[PDB]
């Protein structure tokens, strides 16, 4: 069966009120919402239907949050990332009298071995339940310190990939506002791991790159490149450098100019370092990701539900008809099936309406009409599916005997026992 | 020199071999194998070394497909090289095939580009279609990073106080004289503004005309990650760490799950410098503290440790000695 | 088992013949199963199988 | 005949846990691990070997001398 749908009380055409901020926040505030900070009542909406979010594995690996929720009455599995600092309490073993309880500080937006393990478990469970997965990705990467490399972080980072590659339902990754994905956190949830089901979206106030700006500056803007930049920007440095390079002045003047240049070169470093960091940040924007083709679209946060409802519904409806097509001809691949559905839509509706495909609402309504309506317009898509089925069965019969002629004389006779007299005449005459 | 006796020196300065010596070591390791196992079985007479190994280089064509090329070494235009090697071994007197993949540490050091990722993917697909083992020799420095160099050379700063830069700055911009000759390439997005009566193009998104430094490397990296995850479940996957591995280069290794690591190497996700900068003091002095053998061999990421690359290739052949030629 | 699986151009591996028999029976059962569940293609599978048969087989087809 | 091998250590072994230099008050420790008992590291190691030798395509010889799993806190 398919995932159940409710006629929800929470609309699909509303906006999300709670806006993720640059300062630390509880990720649940963006999934379920929060009470208004200034009122005694008054709920500030989040992404999902009110009251629908349900957590699992709360006190374990608190840097990542997982749960189940609903979008427009469509059940989804949810994964999100803690940005606040958490404290992990490790108890003492009474079997060792010299053991002590410890507190480990765990910063947010970072994978630890335990948080990666929890993410993996959640992915596997939600896929096996039969649910689509909504991922809200704000990971800066993996911990690389001695403890976490000793505590085997690479293994669970790899298990994440092994999990996502096997998902059979939609997986919608969204990078919220004031969120980043950096490097090692891309390669484990990239849409190219499972292109048939995974789709990635970014907000306008989101970022994505290989390294953070500071790490890129630390490699590509050394001291000498900052000085080369100073050479064409700073009026004082320019004056002194043009004077020092002027021939036939004097020895003492050259020495004084050189010392002043050294003083300015060291003095100006913090400001041009900040400039370099901004220059690096200017190439981590979602416009570049859209031009390069690593995200599907750039979304505004406030309307995102209305997008993700109508997208998700469409995908679910497509997942039905494609499945039927796959049942009609199990030898077809997914691109063939997508193109077949495209062609069927244009053929039955007309070429003037061919633009109504990349329109989630109109096509979801059309697919619903074609799949759910019976004893009515009679679902021309259904007849097309029947024709594909018939052709596949005929091809399989001919394929089976063409590889094995030695049974042909036994297959003919059986098929002349359940035909009309005119068909027997056709068999004999032809 | 111009190649081949200038890259070998650079590779040796890093504690690893040059990539195009991987086949020669391979042949010599096979020789040792034929001898080492001679005390374990009534093996037939070995082949001559000239007939012990025959191999073809896999190169990309202009479309993205593989070509089985015979060419002189050193002709590589990218940082990844791969081969199809056929050889004879004691357990397989006539026929044994593998796909070997390696980074070239001397081409734009280590780092993965879109073409390196594509070659990795195609060589792995070939291995899976043939059902034969995949061997990956990692010496890389992660994904490829970069800046838009022209823009870095031709940008200006809009200062709060041009006579005192410590009052801050408002934005970064181009002038029309320089804007008009770059923006046609979709290297930069800028918004026109009027400030102090001057027309400026304030830069809002920098794209860069050069390919292989942007988010497209993430798309590649994750792509090959999936390939490795698939290959583990279809074919034999073995990884050899010769110099170092950073980022994706380490996950690929981990996704192989059969890791041989040379002494004085490290598998890291973050370098010592970045961690010391975040923490505020010189906590770590070497990367071997972070992903060295004292860490990787005791926590089980590393299955075996060796002293040099030749012993590593031997260990590869030793493990292959126990396993079928193919999944069929 | 070794004698039955590795020997060729010899005693000719009677188990190999048994496996071929199981295979042919399976192929036949699948052909009849596919058409029985979908009669609508039967007249098209007949004709193709009369294009690569001997004349005596064609006479058997017509008479029976 | 190539096979995969898993065997059980009966002696008592010493696990040295090094200190993290980032914590100035950390100390390296010694853990005594008794023979003929499963521990999470050894159970994970056994799982990894089983998965690997299966995916290589090899039969598995297991030499079992396990008194159970460690049930301590
Ligand atoms: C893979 C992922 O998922 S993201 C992970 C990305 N990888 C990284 O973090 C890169 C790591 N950065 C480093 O530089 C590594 O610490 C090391 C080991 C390479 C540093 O080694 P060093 O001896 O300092 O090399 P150095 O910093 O001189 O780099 C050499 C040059 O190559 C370039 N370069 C170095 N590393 C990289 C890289 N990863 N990508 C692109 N270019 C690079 C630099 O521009 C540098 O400039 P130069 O020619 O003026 O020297």
């Amino acid at each position: 069966s398919s995932v159940p749908l409710l006629n929800s009380k929470d609309p699909i055409d509303r906006i999300i009120e709670f806006v993720p901020t640059k300062t630390p926040y509880d990720p649940r505030w963006m999934l379920a919402g929060r009470p208004h900070p200034t009122q005694k009542g008054q709920w500030l909406s989040g992404f999902f239907d009110y009251g629908s979010f349900s957590e699992i594995m709360q006190p374990w690996a608190q840097t990542v949050v997982v749960g189940r929720a609903r979008l427009g009455g469509i059940p989804v599995g949810v994964v999100a990332v803690e940005t606040r600092t958490v404290e992990l309490s490790i108890p003492a073993d009474p079997a060792n009298l010299d053991s002590e309880a410890k507190i480990i500080q765990q910063a947010g937006q970072v994978w630890f071995p335990d948080s990666a393990f929890k993410t993996y478990q959640a992915i596997k469970d939600f896929n096996r339940e039969g649910l689509p997965l909504m991922v809200f990705a704000n990971w800066r990467g993996f911990s690389g310190g001695m403890k976490d490399m000793y505590d085997q972080v690479l293994k669970f980072g790899a298990y994440i990939v092994d999990g996502l590659r096997e998902c059979c339902q939609p997986v919608l990754v969204y990078i919220p506002p004031q969120a980043e994905l950096r490097g090692g956190s891309w390669v484990v949830i990239d849409s190219s791991i499972n292109p048939r089901h995974m789709e990635m979206y970014a907000d306008r106030e989101s970022r994505g790159s290989v390294l953070e700006p500071e790490g890129t500056v630390e490699i590509k803007f050394r001291r000498k490149d900052l000085v080369k930049t100073m050479r064409r920007v700073d009026p004082v440095y320019i004056h002194l450098a043009e004077r020092l390079g002027t021939p036939e002045l004097s020895t003492a003047e050259r020495k004084e100019l050189e010392n002043k240049l050294k003083e300015r070169e060291e003095f100006l470093i913090p400001i041009y370092h900040q400039v370099a960091v901004q220059f690096a940040d200017l190439h981590d924007t979602p416009g570049r990701m859209q031009e390069k083709g690593v995200i599907s679209d750039i979304l505004d946060w406030k309307t995102s539900r209305t997008f993700f409802y109508w997208r998700l519904r469409r995908l679910l409806l497509e997942d039905l008809v494609k499945k039927k097509i796959h049942n009609a001809n199990p030898e077809l691949t997914d691109g063939q099936i997508q193109a077949m559905l495209r062609r069927w839509f244009v053929e039955v509706e007309g070429t003037v309406k061919a633009y109504v495909w990349d329109n989630n609402k109109d096509l979801a309504e059309w697919l619903e009409k074609q799949l759910t309506e019976e004893d009515g317009v009679h679902s021309v898509i259904e007849e097309n599916i029947k024709c594909i089925s018939r052709d596949y069965v005929l091809k399989q019969i001919r394929s089976l005997v063409q590889a094995n002629p030695e049974v042909a004389m036994d297959s003919i006779i059986h098929m002349t026992q359940h035909i009309s007299p005119t068909q027997r005449a056709e068999v004999i005459r032809i | 020199k111009d190649l081949l006796q200038s890259k070998r020196f650079q590779a040796q300065s890093l504690g690893t071999t040059y990539i195009y010596d991987i086949p020669e070591m391979f042949r010599q390791s096979l020789i040792k194998l034929w001898e080492s196992m001679s005390t374990q079985a009534f093996l037939p007479s070995p082949p001559l070394p000239s007939d012990m190994l025959t191999y073809t280089e896999l190169v990309l064509d202009d479309q993205g497909q593989l070509v089985h090329m015979n060419r002189l070494p050193g002709g590589n235009e990218i940082g990844m090289v791969a081969w199809k090697m056929t050889f004879k071994s004691p357990e397989y007197p006539e026929g044994r095939d593998i796909i070997v993949i390696g980074n070239d540490i001397t081409y734009r050091i280590g780092s993965f580009g879109p073409q390196e990722d594509l070659l990795f993917l195609r060589a792995s697909e070939l291995a899976r279609a043939e059902g034969i083992p995949r061997i990956y020799v990692s010496a890389n420095s992660g994904a490829r990073i970069g800046l838009a160099e022209e823009i870095r050379h031709m940008f200006h700063v809009a200062w709060v106080d041009p006579e005192d830069p410590y009052k801050g700055y408002r934005y970064l911009y181009l002038t029309p004289q320089d804007y008009k000759r770059v923006s046609a390439l979709n290297s930069v997005h800028c918004e026109h503004v009027e400030d102090e009566g001057e027309s400026r193009y304030k830069i809002t998104d920098i794209i860069g005309k050069e390919e292989g430094i942007g988010p497209e490397n993430l798309r590649g990296s994750g792509m090959i990650a999936g390939e490795s995850s698939l290959a583990y479940n279809e074919i034999i996957t073995i990884s050899l760490v010769t110099c170092r591995a950073i980022g994706i280069g380490a996950y690929l290794v981990r996704l192989g799950q059969r890791t041989i690591q040379v002494e004085n190497s490290h598998l890291i996700l973050t370098g010592a410098g970045a961690l010391n900068k975040v923490l505020g003091r010189e906590v770590y002095t070497s990367n071997n503290q972070l992903g060295g053998i004292q860490i990787m061999h005791n926590n089980g990421v590393t299955h075996c440790t060796v002293c040099d690359d030749f012993e590593g290739v031997f260990t590869v052949l030793h493990w292959l000695s126990y396993m079928p030629k193919s999944v069929h």
